[PDB]
């Protein structure tokens, strides 16, 4: 739901 | 546990990942900054600080867009920086996202804060300085951005808080163990305990004038979150019914499903 915050958070 | 150790620890992390702070801020407020006060020095200052955004829409429009790309490097700089507070790398990914989902914008506009006074605001890392008059200015709906945030600032800088107690006031945000969907209710709330833990010792240890200095932010973190519920009301209203006014990618998934 928050590919761009998930991919950020990794 | 070190609790003296933690709220330094914030700090660096603060220090280290953040563009803008108090500090840096205050040196350029005390006088360099092109200041915008009207359409003629707005179109200035963009040919030469957002010289691709010129080379048309309105100028609100330019402005919002700004605005939102502030706001993207800024939430950069939280994802960032919540990697260093205590626990939090260690839930799981689902709830550092929600986390910062609901608490970025309370972080964004309690640090936006320290670049704000009463006549206006630091803008293009430090290098614009817009009036908060300006501002007011615009067309409806842009005019009513930025001033329930310069409302809060006045406010809040009313505290004379530094950069130590805003790095774990940050922290304190992001840590919020009741945001919608959280899977792990009972971690985050330890964690949370913990960080506002550090942080009512170093309030007394940093403000031992203030005896209530405490539970007057824990006010203020309820106005922020009134304040972001206010701003995403508006932001809806504005990508709705001003075509021109796209909302970036990463903004539109996290005001989506938010309030
Ligand atoms: C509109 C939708 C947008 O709302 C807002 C509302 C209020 C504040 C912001 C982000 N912001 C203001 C940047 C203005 O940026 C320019 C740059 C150049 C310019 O003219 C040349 C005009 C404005 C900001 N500043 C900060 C400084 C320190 C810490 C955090 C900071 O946050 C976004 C959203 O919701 O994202």
């Amino acid at each position: 739901r928050h590919k761009i915050l998930h991919r950020l958070l990794q | 546990a070190d609790l003296k150790s933690l709220a330094k620890r914030i700090y660096e992390a603060y220090l280290k990942n953040f563009n803008m702070n108090k500090v840096k801020a205050r040196v350029i407020l005390s006088g360099p900054p092109f200041v915008i006060h009207d359409m003629e020095t707005l179109c200035m200052a963009e040919k030469t600080l957002v010289a691709k955004l010129v080379a048309n829409k309105e100028a609100e429009v330019r402005i919002f867009h700004c605005c939102q790309c502030t706001s993207v490097e800024t939430v950069t700089e939280l994802t960032e920086f919540a990697k260093a507070i205590p626990g939090f790398a260690n839930l799981d990914l689902n709830d550092q996202v929600t986390l910062l989902k609901y608490g970025v914008y309370e972080a964004i506009f309690a640090m936006l804060s320290s670049v704000m006074n009463k006549d206006g605001m630091l803008v293009a890392y430090g290098n614009g300085f817009i009036t908060r008059e300006f501002l007011k200015s615009l067309r409806k709906p842009f005019c009513d951005i930025m001033e329930p945030k310069f409302d809060f600032a006045m406010k809040f800088n009313a505290l004379e808080l530094d950069d130590s107690d805003i790095s774990l006031f940050v922290a304190a945000i992001i840590c919020c163990g009741d945001r919608p969907g959280l899977l792990n209710v009972g971690h985050i709330e330890k964690m949370q305990e913990g960080i506002v833990h550090v942080l009512r010792l170093h309030l007394q240890s940093n403000h031992p004038d203030d005896i209530f200095l405490f539970p007057k932010l824990l006010q203020k973190m309820a106005d922020l979150r009134q304040l972001v519920t206010e701003h995403a009301q508006l932001v809806q209203i504005i990508k709705k019914t001003e075509s021109d006014a796209a909302l970036h990618p990463l903004l539109q998934e996290i005001y989506r499903d938010m309030y």
